[PDB]
C-alpha cells in the first residue's frame, strides 16, 4: 500500500492508490470499489 | 425533517471510477433530510442526476462541492449548515473548482432556502461558470464571527447568466426566477430582534432559539432548531444524563434523561451506536480513544497511553530479511507501543549499507520509538548515535518478555557504546532472558539496579561487564541522586531512580511535599506529593487541604454548597424533577436554595430575592 501526503499524513489502504489534484494543491486517495473514507479506511456498510 | 443519513467524509479522496462515485453519493444520500456528518458532492460528471439532493434539509458538518463538471447542484431546500466539522481549517461552505478543460461545469447553484451557516465560514473559488451566487448578502447567512473569514471569487466575465427577479432583495438571488431570490431573515429586522424575524417589523421576532426563520412566534415554530429538538419543541440541550442530587449536593443518575443525536434528543442510542462524555449517540469513537460495555450502554474511554499498535519487528513479518531499523525502516513503526518481534540496532544503521541500497538513518529518527512500551522479542541495540547520550528512544519501555532472545541467551544487549546512561527509566519487567551490558566505557549507572527485581524467570543471570570501574564514576562523581533509595538509577536526574528516597512528585524524586508552602497546595499519601483542588484556598503556614476532591479543603476559595467548594453556586441546573435548582450565595458564601417560586432565579432570600 502507498504513502499518501494527506492532512494527517496516512497511507491508503485497501488496495487504494494515493493521487494528486492540481488545481487545489492536494492529495487525496483513489480506492477499490467497495471501500469508503478519505484514507479508503473503511467497508462501505453496504457493498460486500 | 426525519429521516437521517450519516454524512460522508471522502474530502477530495475518489471512490473508484465516476460511475462508482456517483452510486456511492446516490446510495449515501437518496431519500435523505438530515446529513448528521458532512455532504460532500465531488467527481461528479455532465448529465448526471443529481436530484437527490432536493431532498436534504440540514447539514450538520460542512458542504463540499469540488471538481464536479455538472451544471447543475440542486440543494433546493438545504436550510442549515451548522459546521458542527469544517473543511480545511475553516470553511462550513467550500465551492472549489467545479470546472474541466473548457471552462464550464457548475452554473447552478440554486441555495433558496439557505439561509443559516451557524459556524464557519464560506469559501469560492474558480467556478467560472456559476451564476447569480455572485450576487447573495451572505452578513445575512453567516454569523458575524465567520464574515471576516472569506474567501469569495466568481470570475467569468460573461455566459448564460440570466438577470434576478425585480422582485428581489438588494438584487440578490440565487438564479432565475422569483423563487431564487434571497430571503432575509437578519438584515432586516428591528432593534428588538434578538435573534431571527419573518418580517420588518418588531412583532415578527424569531425565539432565540430558532435558527433559519420561524413561522411564528413560539418555540414551537422555528423552521429548525439552533441546538436540540427534543419532540416537537426546540431546546438549548437535551435533557441531561447527570440531575443535581439535594442530598448529595452533587449529581445523580437523571431516569428522565436523553442522549443527543445530531441536533436530536432521544431516549436511548439506535442502530448500533456507542456514546461520549458529551453524552451523544456516534457511530465510532475518536482516535484517542476507544471503549467497549460498562454496564450496559456502550461507552466510549480514552486510551490515556497513545492507543495500543501492535507492530511487527526486526526478523519477522513484513520486515523479514532487514538486519535493524534503517532509514527505509524506521517510519514504519510511528504510533507503536509494542513490537510483536525483536529490536536490532546495529552498526549499518549509522553507517549504511551498499548492499541493500540503504542509506545512513538520521540519529534524530529515533524518536519514532517513544511510543514502544513492550518488546515480545529481545531488544538489541550494537550502535547508537555517540551524540546521544542516553538510551532515550526507549524512556516508555516497559517490558521485554524475551519469548525470543539473541543468540537464544539473550532479551537485553547494550554493547560497545558511547552513553553515559542506560535511559530506561520505565523498565519494571525483562521475564525470561538474560542481559548483557558491554563494552560501555562510560556507562556509570547499570550497577546500581537490581535486575534480579526485574526477572520473571528463576535463572536468568546479569553480565555488567567491561564498563567502567566503581571507582571511576564514583570519582567522577556519578552516583545514584541523593533523592534516590538503594533502589537504583537510570542516570543522574532526579526524574530517573527507581523508587524514592523520600517522597514522589508525579515522576520526580523530591523532598518536601508543598504542605506548608508550595507552588500549588500539596498533600502525602503513600509517600507521593498530590495536588490539592483547586477550590481549596491556600493557607499560609498550615495545611491547605486533607485529601483528593472539593469536600477535603480547610476552607474554600469561592463558595459553600453542601460539604463542597465550588466556583459559582448552582445557577439553573436541572433537578428532582420539576424545575432548576438555583441558589444565592449568603454572606458566609454559603449556597442555600431559592425560593420555590421564582425560576428566573434569585438574588437573595425568599421572595424579594426575585423581583417581577
Ligand atoms: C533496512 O530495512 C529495509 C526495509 O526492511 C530493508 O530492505 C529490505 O531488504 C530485504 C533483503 O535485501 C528485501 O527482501 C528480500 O526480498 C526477496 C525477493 O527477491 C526475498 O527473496 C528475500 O528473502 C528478501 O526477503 C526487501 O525487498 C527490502 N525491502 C525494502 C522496502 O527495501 C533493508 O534490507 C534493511 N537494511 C539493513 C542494513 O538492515
Ligand atoms: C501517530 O504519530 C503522529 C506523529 O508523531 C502523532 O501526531 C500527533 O497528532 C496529535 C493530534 O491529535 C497531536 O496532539 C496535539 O493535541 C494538542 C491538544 O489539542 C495540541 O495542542 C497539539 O498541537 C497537537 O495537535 C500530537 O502532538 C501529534 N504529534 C506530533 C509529532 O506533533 C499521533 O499522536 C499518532 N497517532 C495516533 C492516533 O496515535
Ligand atoms: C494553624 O492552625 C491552628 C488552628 O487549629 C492555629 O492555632 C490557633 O491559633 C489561634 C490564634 O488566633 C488560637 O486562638 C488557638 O488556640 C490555636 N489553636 C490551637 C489548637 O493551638 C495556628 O494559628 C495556625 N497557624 C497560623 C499561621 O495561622
Ligand atoms: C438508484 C436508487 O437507489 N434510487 C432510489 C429508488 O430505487 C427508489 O424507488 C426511491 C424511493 O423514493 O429512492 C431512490
Ligand atoms: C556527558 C559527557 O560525558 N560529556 C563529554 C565530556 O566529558 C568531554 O569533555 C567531551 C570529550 O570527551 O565529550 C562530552
Ligand atoms: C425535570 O427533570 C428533567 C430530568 O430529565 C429535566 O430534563 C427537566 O428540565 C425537569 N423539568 C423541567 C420542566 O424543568
Ligand atoms: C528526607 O529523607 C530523610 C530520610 O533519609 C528524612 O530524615 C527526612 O525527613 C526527609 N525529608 C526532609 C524534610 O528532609
Ligand atoms: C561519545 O561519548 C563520549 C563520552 O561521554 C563523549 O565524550 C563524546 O563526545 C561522544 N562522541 C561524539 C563523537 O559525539
Amino acid at each position: 500500500d502507498s504513502e499518501c501526503p494527506l492532512s494527517h499524513d496516512g497511507y491508503c489502504l485497501h488496495d487504494g492508490v494515493c493521487m494528486y489534484i492540481e488545481a487545489l494543491d492536494k492529495y487525496a486517495c483513489n480506492c477499490v470499489v467497495g471501500y469508503i473514507g478519505e484514507r479508503c479506511q473503511y467497508r462501505d456498510l453496504k457493498w460486500w | 425533517e426525519k429521516k437521517v443519513c450519516q454524512g460522508t467524509s471522502n474530502k477530495l479522496t475518489q471512490l473508484g471510477t465516476f460511475e462508482d462515485h456517483f452510486l456511492s453519493l446516490q446510495r449515501m444520500f437518496n431519500n435523505c433530510e438530515v446529513v448528521l456528518g458532512n455532504l460532500e458532492i465531488t467527481y461528479v460528471q455532465r448529465n448526471y442526476d443529481l436530484s437527490f439532493l432536493k431532498t436534504i434539509q440540514e447539514v450538520a458538518g460542512y458542504v463540499l462541492i469540488a471538481l464536479n463538471t455538472v451544471e447543475r447542484i440542486p440543494l433546493e431546500n438545504l436550510q442549515i449548515i451548522r459546521g458542527n466539522m469544517y473543511y480545511e481549517n475553516s470553511y462550513a461552505l467550500a465551492v472549489l473548482s467545479n470546472y474541466d478543460a473548457n471552462k464550464t461545469g457548475l452554473k447552478e447553484l440554486p441555495m433558496r432556502n439557505l439561509q443559516e451557516i451557524l459556524h464557519g465560514a464560506v469559501r469560492f473559488s474558480n467556478n467560472p461558470a456559476l451564476c447569480n451566487v455572485e450576487s447573495i448578502q451572505w452578513r445575512d447567512i453567516v454569523s458575524s464571527d465567520f464574515l471576516s473569514n472569506m474567501s469569495m471569487d466568481f470570475q467569468n466575465h460573461l455566459g448564460s447568466c440570466q438577470k434576478c427577479d425585480p422582485s428581489c432583495p438588494n438584487g440578490s438571488c440565487w438564479g432565475a426566477g422569483e423563487e431564487n431570490c434571497q430571503k432575509l431573515t437578519k438584515i432586516i429586522c428591528a432593534q428588538q430582534c434578538s435573534g431571527r424575524c419573518r418580517g420588518k417589523s418588531p412583532s415578527d421576532c424569531c425565539h432565540n432559539q430558532c435558527a433559519a426563520g420561524c413561522t411564528g412566534p413560539r418555540e414551537s415554530d422555528c423552521l429548525v432548531c439552533r441546538k436540540f429538538r427534543d419532540e416537537a419543541t426546540c431546546k438549548d440541550t437535551c435533557p441531561p444524563l447527570m440531575l443535581y442530587n439535594p442530598t448529595t449536593y452533587q449529581m445523580d443518575v437523571n431516569p428522565e434523561g436523553k442522549y443527543s443525536f445530531g441536533a436530536t434528543c432521544v431516549k436511548k442510542c439506535p442502530r448500533n451506536y456507542v456514546v461520549t462524555d458529551h453524552g451523544s449517540c456516534v457511530r465510532a469513537c475518536g482516535a484517542d480513544s476507544y471503549e467497549m460495555e460498562e454496564d450496559g450502554v456502550r461507552k466510549c474511554k480514552k486510551c490515556e497511553g497513545p492507543c495500543r499498535k501492535v507492530c511487527n519487528g526486526i526478523g519477522i513479518g513484513e520486515f523479514k530479511d532487514s538486519l535493524s531499523i534503517n532509514a527505509t525502516n524506521i517510519k514504519h513503526f510511528k504510533n507503536c507501543t509494542s513490537i510483536s518481534g525483536d529490536l536490532h540496532i546495529l552498526p549499518v544503521a549509522f553507517r549504511g549499507d551498499s548492499f541493500t541500497h540503504t542509506p545512513p538513518l538520521d540519529p534524530q529518527e529515533l524518536d519514532i520509538l517513544k511510543t514502544v512500551k513492550e518488546i515480545t522479542g529481545f531488544l538489541l541495540i550494537q550502535a547508537w548515535p555517540e551524540n546521544r547520550t542516553d538510551l532515550h528512544a526507549f524512556e516508555n519501555l516497559e517490558i521485554i518478555r524475551g519469548r525470543t532472545k539473541q543468540h537464544g541467551q539473550f532479551s537485553l544487549a547494550v554493547v560497545s557504546l558511547n552513553i553515559t546512561s542506560l535511559g530506561l527509566r520505565s523498565l519494571k519487567e525483562i521475564s525470561d532472558g538474560d542481559v548483557i551490558i558491554s563494552g560501555n566505557k562510560n556507562l556509570c549507572y547499570a550497577n546500581t539496579i537490581n535486575w534480579k527485581k526485574l526477572f520473571g524467570t528463576s535463572g536468568q543471570k546479569t553480565k555488567i561487564i567491561s564498563n567502567r570501574g566503581e571507582n571511576s564514576c564514583k570519582a567522577t562523581g556519578q552516583v545514584c541522586h541523593a533523592l534516590c533509595s538503594p533502589e537504583g538509577c537510570w542516570g543522574p536526574e532526579p526524574r530517573d531512580c527507581v523508587s524514592c528516597r523520600n517522597v514522589s512528585r508525579g515522576r520526580e524524586c523530591v523532598d518536601k511535599c508543598k504542605l506548608l508552602e508550595g507552588e500549588p497546595r500539596e498533600f502525602v499519601e503513600n509517600s507521593e506529593c498530590i495536588q490539592c483542588h483547586p477550590e481549596c484556598l491556600p493557607q499560609a503556614m498550615n495545611i491547605t487541604c486533607t485529601g483528593r476532591g472539593p469536600d477535603n479543603c480547610i476552607q474554600c476559595a469561592h463558595y459553600i454548597d453542601g460539604p463542597h467548594c465550588v466556583k459559582t453556586c448552582p445557577a439553573g441546573v436541572m433537578g428532582e424533577n420539576n424545575t432548576l435548582v438555583w441558589k444565592y450565595a449568603d454572606a458566609g458564601h454559603v449556597c442555600h436554595l431559592c425560593h420555590p417560586n421564582c425560576t428566573y432565579g434569585c438574588t437573595g432570600p425568599g421572595l424579594e430575592g426575585c423581583p417581577t
